[PDB]
RNA sequence: AACGCGUUAAGCGCGCCGCCUGGGGAGUACGGCCGCAAGGCUGAAACUCAAAGGAAUUGACGGGGGCCCGCACAAGCGGUGGAGCAUGUGGUUUAAUUCGAAGCAACGCGAAGAACCUUACCAGGCCUUGACAUGCUAGGGAACCCGGGUGAAAGCCUGGGGUGCCCCGCGAGGGGAGCCCUAGCACAGGUGCUGCAUGGCCGUCGUCAGCUCGUGCCGUGAGGUGUUGGGUUAAGUCCCGCAACGAGCGCAACCCCCGCCGUUAGUUGCCAGCGGUUCGGCCGGGCACUCUAACGGGACUGCCCGCGAAAGCGGGAGGAAGGAGGGGACGACGUCUGGUCAGCAUGGCCCUUACGGCCUGGGCGACACACGUGCUACAAUGCCCACUACAAAGCGAUGCCACCCGGCAACGGGGAGCUAAUCGCAAAAAGGUGGGCCCAGUUCGGAUUGGGGUCUGCAACCCGACCCCAUGAAGCCGGAAUCGCUAGUAAUCGCGGAUCAG
């Protein structure tokens, strides 16, 4: 996240190829679940408050 | 309902693996300065939590005083441990000449005049309880003549 | 960093999600989306109105906010002057059916998110780091909690040594999972820095 | 002082003696005295340090002991270290090879997807209220949308189309909100620094049985007791004892998975009997059982002989399950000033026509080496070509792609079904049947190369994956050292998902 460079992925690019996600809670495209549009750090930091519903806490 | 100075506080040193653990130690007076008066030593977690806890000790802790136109009856001495407590009394206007502790204790207690001196090991809390049982041995006038010829008192008096 | 938050423990076993819809894997990535800003928004304002738990339930393109709040009446305003300014506000962001309540927190001391902010506020106040502590603590078995524990952490009281604290009192037991006991992350802001603040309250085993 | 003394006093008193007066210097020097001598006796100071000490407490520690546990060692299976390749890493190199991780607890770890993008890095062409916020003042501009020129792209110079909304007005048209440009100012922004100034979250000793408080008891106290001893326990689990009695955070249970069974349920799943059958649960019909998810039942040392004060323990009966049945989530007070300012958050130092911003290209992949992790091997319990069976889990309407045709093939073309128990990825593979190889650097092995193509993509030289042909390297089971696993585990074999065009 250097402001500027979730813009650089917001944004629609010259060719299809550098359609990058990012993280909307962080901006951090590093490792990003496309169903959350949400990374690992963020998803579980949430989840942990149950803000993303029937997200549960996995044991078997 | 009692008044209650407070006489000294510390920090004092457990041990443990990884850093050390603590606790605090507080002295603690207590006192209607007509007649009685009691002393605590607590210690607890968190330093308040002792320092109200001394207070308890104090309550049970009850001397009362014989006292004598704000002043003690007879002359006296105590040791305890190597530390060496005075007191004598003192006339109308000369007053709680005494260093740090005696002041603390005979005051709330309720003593206008009173002289004193400290030896040796000077340690608070021994003469602390060096003057807590200094006190609780003040004999009087009629407490005495009534501890000795008492015998067959009331053909005396 | 040993153990784990309370709230995201109990997901369905003696608790419950804020915001409770549905979604298909096209729609969940924006329709949450939506909510973190409805709830970064809703916070931002209302925060000295004492914001707790905020409710996000959906159907068909009707989003259904529902807000838990120390002070109705700081949300509201004068007869019901500036509720409306927001309630649009947001169908301002949405682009749709905003049905944005209030629901008054009774007992303020028996929710912990707000017990965690009065702190961390006073921590912000310059207070007795401690006092404020024990005094948390304090009113929450004095409103009548089962159990009671505040957690402040930072470089408190304006140090170099970076420390923590706390003190607490009655059952704290996070390992029962039938007890019921509700989180409160604060996170006062000082000259000296950031000092993040916790708050656990147990309510009752079930 | 405490240790301990304790009619053998260190208790309570009388007499007399010698002795001490802070550590070092120092049992030295000076002087006398004694002895043959070695040396002794008597015995200082100058200067220098804030101590030198005494008992005692909680810990830590011992090449001190006593008693328990962990695949800690042994008893057993299989590997690494050697080989080639894959991936991180150390060192070098570089215009830059961006960063951080550091004994176990850094090393297929941040990367659950580096061709530009990501991208913080380097070389060039550039932007200056800036890719972004809420604004202020002066002046022009509705917003906006189309084209050319120069160019590696950005960027810049420039042609035209457009002139809505609010208030006043008959009107030209001025005032206003928005947004737009030019100049100036607030300021934006920084993956600049410090994890040793923090938040939070993570690792770890450690799922080890430990960590503590209250009231009281005991010491002048720090502190102890409780929690210890004996029995028991995966445990501070519990039984008995005790100056203790209980509680708080841990253990444990309540939650999920798997094991048996009952209640509600019969679709897109299911087929035991009956009817029809294009022989395909295909159709009628049924929901029996399999499955399918929701709720409940059940295991308690309850029963028996034995052992035992008890808690417990050993063997058994019944039961699908037996002493917690297997597995998961679950990590106590604290430590390592452990980890990251590189997700975010923030004190502070630091730039703000430059570290900030945009861009095309180059780079994180470089290679005299070294380690750390794994893949495939070195083959006969095997390699290979056919025919032949038996899975669970997950994904997919911007995708999964049954079949059909073309091609040796990757794949291309055409195209039916599927919001997915209905359609599809889908071939499960080791196993089975039948046959080929016959100890070989081999039909083992599948590197590294020569050429030919397919695909994704603006674009495969750096720097991709896949197809076919030809090349057929090292290695005949691995030095010293060293790793994992106690049962459906170890080994071995296949499937899947996330990330993501590839
Ligand atoms: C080198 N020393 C003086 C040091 C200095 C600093 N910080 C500073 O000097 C900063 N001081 C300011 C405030 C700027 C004036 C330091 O901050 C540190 C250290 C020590 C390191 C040691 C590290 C070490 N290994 C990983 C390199 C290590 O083995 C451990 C360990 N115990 O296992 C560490 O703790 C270590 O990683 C570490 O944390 C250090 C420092 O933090
Ligand atoms: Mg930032
Ligand atoms: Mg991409
Ligand atoms: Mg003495
Ligand atoms: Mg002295
Ligand atoms: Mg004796
Ligand atoms: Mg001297
Ligand atoms: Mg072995
Ligand atoms: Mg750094
Ligand atoms: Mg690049
Ligand atoms: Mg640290
Ligand atoms: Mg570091
Ligand atoms: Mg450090
Ligand atoms: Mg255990
Ligand atoms: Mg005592
Ligand atoms: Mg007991
Ligand atoms: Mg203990
Ligand atoms: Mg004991
Ligand atoms: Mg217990
Ligand atoms: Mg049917
Ligand atoms: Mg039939
Ligand atoms: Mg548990
Ligand atoms: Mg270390
Ligand atoms: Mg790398
Ligand atoms: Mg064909
Ligand atoms: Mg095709
Ligand atoms: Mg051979
Ligand atoms: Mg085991
Ligand atoms: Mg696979
Ligand atoms: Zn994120």
């Amino acid at each position: 996240a250097r402001k500027a460079l979730i813009e650089k992925a917001k944004r629609t690019p010259k060719f299809k190829v550098r359609a990058y996600t990012r993280c909307v809670r962080c901006g951090r495209a590093r490792s990003v679940y496309r169903f959350f549009g949400l990374c690992r750090i963020c998803l579980r930091e949430l989840a942990h408050k149950g803000q993303l519903p029937g997200v549960r806490k996995a044991s078997w | 309902d009692f008044e209650e100075k407070m006489i000294l506080i510390r920090r004092t040193a457990r041990m443990q693996a990884g850093g050390r653990r603590f606790r605090f130690g507080a002295l603690v007076v207590v006192g209607d300065r007509q007649g009685r008066v009691g002393l605590g030593f607590g210690k607890a977690p968190e330093v308040p939590l002792a320092v109200q806890k001394a207070g308890y000790y104090a309550r049970r802790n009850m001397v009362e005083v014989p006292l004598q136109n704000g002043t003690i009856p007879h002359e006296i001495e105590v040791e305890f441990g190597a530390s060496k407590i005075v007191l004598k009394p003192a006339a109308p206007g000369t007053g709680v000449i005494a260093g740090a502790v005696p002041r603390a204790i005979l005051e709330l207690a309720g003593v206008t005049d009173i002289l004193t001196k400290e030896l040796g090991s000077r340690n608070p809390i021994n003469i602390a309880y060096a003057t807590m049982e200094a006190l609780r041995q003040l004999r009087t006038k009629a407490d005495v003549e009534r501890l000795r010829k008492g015998e067959a008192h009331a053909q005396a008096q | 960093g040993n153990k784990i938050h309370p709230i995201g423990f109990r997901l369905g076993i003696t608790r419950d999600w804020e915001s409770r819809w549905y979604a298909g894997k096209k729609q969940y990535r924006h329709l949450l989306l939506e909510d973190q800003r409805i709830r970064g928004l809703l916070e931002k304002e209302l925060y000295s109105a004492g914001l707790a738990r905020v409710d996000i339930e959906r159907a068909a393109d009707n989003v259904a906010v529902t807000v838990h709040v120390a002070k109705p009446g700081v949300v509201i305003g004068r007869g019901g002057e500036r509720i409306r300014v927001l309630r649009e506000e947001l169908a301002k962001l949405t682009g749709k059916n905003v049905a944005l309540n209030v629901q008054e927190v009774q007992n303020p001391n028996l929710s912990a998110p707000l017990v965690a902010q009065r702190v961390a506020e006073q921590i912000e106040r310059r207070f007795a780091v401690r006092r404020a502590i024990k005094q948390a603590v304090q009113r929450v078995m004095e409103s009548g909690a089962k159990g009671a524990k505040v957690i402040v952490s930072g470089r408190i009281g304006g140090a170099e040594q970076a420390r923590t604290e706390w003190a607490a009192q009655g059952r704290v037991p996070l390992h029962t999972l039938r007890a019921n006991i509700d989180y409160g992350f604060a996170l006062a802001r000082t000259t000296y820095g950031v000092l993040g603040v916790k708050a656990y309250i147990f309510l009752g085993e079930v």
